């Protein structure tokens, strides 16, 4: 059957999760209160992916939303599409995280591990052939980061041999809640390296300058950033969630994007960026690797790509798709590693999204992602040299020596893109 | 050129032109490839589950 | 009347497998519900399509075929498919999860825990068999079970059935139409079967993909076109076996006729015509011209120059209005206009098999009904070009290990890699030194 | 725009194409080994003619023709003349010539003792009096040496022809209009001036002067005299062999550049000294010919943005 489970933790986590809930419910043609009404088999055939059948021809989304703080949770339970969610799928504590890696991941989140793991197993075990697990989370605050990658880290240890990807949600200055998201973001990429097998990196920066330069947003909102995720959310689900066996499983696809298994950090990409008027297949493919449409603040024409997938959703030509498709890499296999033959896969679903004629998104695992990773690391070191506010990480038991491994596993991740990006 | 052993029956028939003359493992050995194969990786597991123990 | 049993493996031998008993079906005037009127020996029989089908009680020919995948999405499809009613529930077999693309998990990790259930019911249907000749087997070399488990079945095969013949149709990749680690998989899998296959017809889907939209005007061809013109060549080169005649009437004369050498076992197939259907009005090509387009490049399963190796054996099977006559005026008007090197130690000649039956096309098909075809089995050096491109991608990723990790984490290690590479190299220089 | 990559940096001629290409704003030279081209500048040795036109999407042309060594190799040459009924028995331009391996070590010394009863002087290689001379120094092959051939005077020395001829896809042949005369510069002697190979400029005699020459020295042309069997010799060398090497429906593309070398004897009979694959040019004629080879090689399969050959019809 195929089944993924999703869990959601942390602020961001159930904020771009509900929205990713909403959208693919939509798409699938189930209402607020999980009662189908699509005019198309096609809405069915792999529902099970991500819904459960409940009694009544009732959809139930399987997904487990984590919380240390009650609130992010009240809302989706009182937003658009809240009644939809198995009200025992909420587990939430009341202390919180205070933006605070070492709280989600050492105090306060161990306290609440626990009861999360309950449900992702009673989920599991009713499940006819667990695909695997999804996570949507950011790296800069406290629950999502640092209760986030404990659960993935207790995951992995209960169910060893199925996937685990993530939606991380990266930080940026120019969108910052506290001045410690570099600490916990680089103590959730070392999680990430030895914990996922794909990671969908959102830079919280390219996010944001999308929607002030390219969107024109004068002061853009969570919920503009948000309205890019949840968009690039349902384009790299799209073949897991329709008929098509291009990357149609989580193992499939992770086996074709991962050739090395600590890289497996993704660019995103989507085109057109969210107006009547349907762009051409011609139009879709120069901007869906425009470095502008890249959601991760990294120029890929400053490093080279190991593997591409791209899905095309609406009714277009398939033909004109390999001859932009092509044409785009034929016109620039200077930034495409020649040592992987054949590396950029397209595929291609008749359902377009919401609102759009149709659309593009693009998946890369590029070296120039070292960037955003580079990024983090001169602003953790910025910091850390000083020792400043380390105070609130030793306060909950961390050692100093703990930053110190966190710095140079993530130069050594740095190092390890330059590597493969010379040769 | 020369038609040679030309069969004929109720559904066609074949021949042969010549246009000129000319100048294992075990059952247990694999048993033996895929337990250790198996072993492999259960060793891989044990390491993996004694990394996150720690 | 000896049998044969077919075995359908991977996505790609079950829907090739479903193209070809679809086509054999309407051959022998097979209604989907697995009875032929034409038949008079009600529940037995053994005429030369009973090498193919049993017979039930109730008049019923069921397939002496097993579908084997480690998910069951494609098999499904011929459980509800419209020749359901053909297969009983025995022959066909599913797994949970498939190998994902990865030789090492469809052959090591979930092969070594079905090929016991598979080996069973193969089992119920040699059981079944008076004479088995041997078997025929359906499978890509891209595909993670495909590759893994049908190189794991292959040994087994040798194990259990020894004095047996074993016949490949194997899905050469691609990039048109596919995976990225399928070169891995290529060549793991050749490594591994080499010795365990007496003869193996190679398809590369980059020949099918453009002889679709070259000759059928498909812009875009999908699997179902790519599968319907495979069964057409598969079906042209088993009509032998289930059906009157004395050219390649057993599996054993396959090898006799097509393979002085046992590595080099992979004769190249060329098939003619490829018409369009929706052309109503096409001139009927002649025996003279459809021989000449055996030579054409453009018209092989797999896209390499003939003139530029040399043969060791050529075999002709022609149906539909064909004589003798007509025959060898084509091959000696074609002799003296082309390039056709045989070894020195073999001689240079054809072997020519004619059924009057011209070829059976699916009703709603691409492929327009002709007058006459030809396949054309040669076994020419010239297919180590597959071999040498094959070869070339599988060095490329390899030098940096990429993905290796994958196959190293289901049990397999390095030195397959390198090893199975090595044999290749030497299956290279096999060809190199026929070929000079 | 279109993309190339090279793969021979000795190559006189296609470093200039390659130069042109680039001077065009619409052709990127990729790396050697990138498979994503549209044309190859292709190894003169053990090119890999197999992983061509397998690229979706990418149609692939190479400057050279798969097979085309039967004709540019000393021994394949003899072979082929000899064997091909299109030329055997009719070939009245090839001097005789035997292969033997250091095979036909018989049949030369037949024809051989005939002459000493009856000029019995060859040459071998891969220039003698008697077989022994001939069969100690040494594959290679042996054919009458041309004893008496034309001189051109002053100087009383012996010339050499080269011509340039380029095959398109299409197999087209086209004949390079400039041609180059090879002088040795040393008074022949009958008894450094046998050999010719690199008064005049440079030792080389284009075509204006000798053409004029002739027509004050012998009252005739260049064209009547000698372009006539020029013309012939390549239009049979080439649509001999064109059964074997042509890439009319190949699943890649093929042309290439060929350097005949004629020798003329005293009738103005011409005759073919051998078949370069990988010939270089004059100097002063690299650009013209190199932007030619760009017109009707290149840029005929992949189009930009009077004809110096002579197209040899058939
Ligand atoms: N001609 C043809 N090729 C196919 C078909 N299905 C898959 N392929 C080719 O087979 C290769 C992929 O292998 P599959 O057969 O799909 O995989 P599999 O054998 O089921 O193995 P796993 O899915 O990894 O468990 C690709 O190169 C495809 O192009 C088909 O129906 N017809
Ligand atoms: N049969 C013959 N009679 C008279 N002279 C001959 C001859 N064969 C060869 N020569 C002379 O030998 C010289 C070299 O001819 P040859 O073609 O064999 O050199 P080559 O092929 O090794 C280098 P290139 O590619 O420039 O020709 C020529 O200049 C020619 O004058
Ligand atoms: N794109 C996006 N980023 C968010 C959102 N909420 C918080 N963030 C980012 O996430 C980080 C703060 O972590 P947060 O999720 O609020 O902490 P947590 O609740 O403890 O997991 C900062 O980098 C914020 O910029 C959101 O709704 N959308
Ligand atoms: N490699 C790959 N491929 C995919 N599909 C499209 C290529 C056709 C989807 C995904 C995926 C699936 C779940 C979660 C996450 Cl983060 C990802 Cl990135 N990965
Ligand atoms: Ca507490
Ligand atoms: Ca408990
Ligand atoms: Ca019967
Ligand atoms: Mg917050
Ligand atoms: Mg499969
Ligand atoms: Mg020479």
């Amino acid at each position: 059957m195929r089944e993924i489970v999703h869990i959601q933790a942390g602020q961001c986590g159930n904020q771009i999760g509900a929205k990713f809930w909403e959208v693919i419910s939509d798409e699938h043609g189930i209402d607020p209160t999980g009662s189908y009404h699509g005019d198309s088999d096609l809405q069915l055939e792999r529902i099970n992916v991500y819904y459960n059948e409940a009694t009544g021809n009732k959809y139930v989304p399987r997904a487990i939303l984590v919380d240390l703080e009650p609130g992010t949770m009240d809302s989706v339970r009182s937003g658009p599409f809240g009644q939809i969610f198995r009200p025992d799928n909420f587990v939430f504590g009341q202390s919180g995280a205070g933006n605070n890696w070492a709280k989600g991941h050492y105090t306060e989140g161990a306290e609440l591990v626990d009861s999360v793991l309950d449900v992702v197993r009673k989920e599991s075990e009713s499940c006819d052939c667990l695909q695997g697990f999804q996570l949507t989370h950011s790296l800069g605050g406290g629950t999502g980061s640092g209760m986030g990658t404990l659960l993935i880290s207790k995951i992995r240890e209960e169910y060893p041999d199925r996937i685990m990807n993530t939606f991380s949600v990266m930080p940026s200055p120019k969108v910052s809640d506290t001045v410690v998201e570099p600490y916990n973001a680089t103590l959730s990429v070392h999680q990430l390296v030895e914990n996922t097998d794909e990671t969908y990196c959102i830079d919280n920066e390219a996010l944001y300058d999308i929607c002030f330069r390219t969107l024109k947003l004068t002061t853009p909102t969570y919920g503009d950033l948000n309205h890019l995720v949840s968009a690039t959310m349902s384009g790299v689900t799209t073949c897991l969630r329709f008929p098509g066996q291009l990357n149609a499983d989580l193992r499939k696809l992770a086996v074709n994007m991962v050739p090395f298994p600590r890289l497996h950090f993704f660019m995103p990409g989507f085109a057109p960026l969210t107006q009547y008027r349907a762009l051409t297949v011609p139009e879709l493919t120069q901007q869906m690797f425009d470095s502008k449409n890249m959601m991760a603040a990294c120029d890929p024409r400053h490093g080279r790509y190991l593997t591409v997938a791209a899905i095309f959703r609406g009714r277009m030509s398939m033909k004109e798709v390999d001859e932009q498709m092509l044409n785009v890499q034929n016109k620039n296999s200077s930034y495409f590693v020649e040592w992987i033959p054949n590396n950029v896969k397209t595929a291609v679903c008749d359902i377009p999204p919401r609102g759009l004629k149709m659309s593009a998104t693009f998946i890369g695992n590029s070296t120039a992602i070292q960037e955003l990773f580079k990024r983090i690391s001169e602003q953790f070191t910025a910091m850390f040299r000083r020792k400043a506010f380390l105070h609130w990480y030793t306060g909950e038991g961390m050692d100093e020596m703990e930053f110190t491994e966190a710095e140079s596993n993530m130069n050594d991740l740095v190092s390890e893109y330059q590597q493969y990006q010379d040769a | 050129m020369e038609v040679i052993e030309l069969n004929k029956c109720t559904s066609g028939q074949s021949f042969e032109v010549i246009l000129k003359p000319p100048s294992d493992p075990s059952l247990e050995e694999i048993q033996k490839k895929l337990e250790a194969a198996e072993e492999r990786r259960k060793y891989q597991e044990a390491e993996l589950l004694k990394h996150l123990a720690e | 009347m000896r049998e044969c049993i077919s075995i359908h493996v991977g996505q790609a031998g079950v829907q090739i497998g479903n193209a070809c008993w679809e086509l054999y079906c309407l051959e022998h005037g097979i209604q989907p519900d697995g009875q032929m009127p034409s038949d008079k020996t009600i529940g037995g029989g053994d005429d030369s399509f009973n090498t193919f089908f049993s017979e039930t009680g109730a008049g019923k020919h069921v397939p002496r075929a097993v579908f084997v995948d480690l998910e069951p999405t494609v098999i499904d499809e011929v459980r509800t498919g419209t020749y359901r009613q053909l297969f009983h529930p025995e022959q066909l077999i599913t797994g949970k999860e498939d190998a994902a693309n990865n030789y090492a998990r469809g052959h090591y990790t979930i092969g070594k825990e079905i090929i016991d259930l598979v080996l069973d019911r193969i089992r119920k249907l040699a059981d079944q068999c008076t004479g088995l000749q041997g078997f025929l087997v359906f499978h890509s070399f891209g595909g993670g079970t495909g590759s893994g488990f049908t190189s794991l079945l292959m040994e087994r095969l040798s194990v259990d059935y020894g004095k047996k013949s074993k016949l490949e149709f194997s899905i050469y990749p691609a990039p048109q139409v596919s995976a990225v680690v399928e070169p891995y998989n290529s060549i793991l899998t050749t490594h591994t079967t080499l010795e365990h296959s007496d003869c193996a017809f190679m398809v590369d889907n980059e020949a099918i993909y453009d002889i679709c939209r070259r000759n059928l005007d498909i812009e875009r061809p999908t699997y179902t076109n790519l599968n319907r013109l495979i069964s057409q060549i598969v079906s042209s080169i088993t009509a032998s076996l289930r059906f009157d005649g004395a050219l390649n009437v057993d599996l054993t004369e396959f090898q006799t006729n097509l393979v002085p050498y046992p590595r080099i076992h992979f004769p190249l197939a060329t098939y003619a015509p490829v018409i369009s259907a929706e052309k109503a009005y096409h001139e009927q090509l002649s025996v003279a011209e459809i021989t000449n387009a055996c030579f054409e490049p453009a018209n092989q399963m797999v896209k390499c120059d003939p003139r530029h190796g040399k043969y060791m054996a050529c075999c002709l099977l022609y149906r539909g209005d064909v004589v003798p006559k007509d025959v060898n005026a084509a091959i000696a008007t074609i002799k003296t206009k082309r390039s056709i090197q045989f070894v020195d130690w073999c001689p240079t000649g054809f072997k020519v098999g004619i059924n009057y039956q011209p070829p059976t096309v699916v009703p709603g098909g691409d492929l327009a009904k002709v007058q006459r075809a030809v396949c054309m089995l040669s076994n020419t050096t010239a297919i180590a070009e597959a071999w040498a491109r094959l070869d070339h991608k599988f060095d490329l990723m390899y030098a940096k290990r990429a993905f290796v990790h994958w196959y190293v984490g289901e049990g397999m290690e390095e030195g397959e890699f390198s090893e199975a590479r090595e044999d290749m190299a030497a299956l290279e220089k096999d060809y190199e030194e026929v070929g000079v | 725009m279109y993309t190339f990559v090279v793969r021979d940096e000795n190559s006189s001629v296609y470093a200039e194409v390659s130069r042109l290409l680039l001077a065009t704003g619409q052709w990127k030279r990729l790396r050697k080994d990138n498979p994503r081209f549209n044309l190859m500048l292709g190894e003169r040795n053990r090119l890999p003619f197999g992983r061509l036109g397998h690229e979706p999407g990418l149609v692939q042309l190479v400057n050279y023709y798969r097979g085309a060594d039967k004709l540019c190799r000393k021994a394949s040459l003899v072979k082929l003349i000899k064997t091909s009924p299109e030329l055997s028995e009719s070939c009245t331009w090839f001097p005789e010539s035997y292969v033997i391996y250091p095979d036909e070590r018989e049949v030369f010394l037949a024809a051989y003792n005939r002459r000493r009863e009856g000029g019995n002087v060859w040459i071998a290689k891969s220039i003698s009096s008697e077989a022994s001379e001939l069969l100690d120094f040494i594959v290679h092959v042996i054919q009458k040496y041309l004893e008496k051939p034309l001189l051109l005077e002053p100087g009383h020395r012996k010339f050499d022809i080269r011509s340039w001829v380029l095959v398109d896809h299409l197999y087209n042949i086209y004949l390079y209009r400039e041609g180059v005369l090879r002088t040795s510069s040393e008074p022949y002697n009958s008894a450094t001036c046998h050999l010719t190979n690199h008064y005049e400029e440079g030792n080389e005699m284009f075509f204006e002067e000798f053409n004029q020459y002739l027509m004050d020295a012998l009252n005739t042309t260049l064209e009547n005299s000698i372009l006539l069997q020029i013309k012939h010799i390549i239009r049979s060398c080439l649509m001999c062999i064109e059964p074997a090497i042509s890439t009319k429906h190949l699943h890649y593309q093929s042309f290439q550049l060929f350097g005949f070398d004629f020798m003329v004897d005293e009738e103005l009979k011409v005759w073919l000294i051998e078949v370069n694959g990988a010939p270089a040019c004059a100097q002063k004629l690299y650009a013209e010919l190199c932007q030619g080879i760009v017109d009707v090689a290149i840029s005929s399969v992949f189009p930009l943005a009077t004809s110096i050959f002579i197209k040899l019809h058939h």
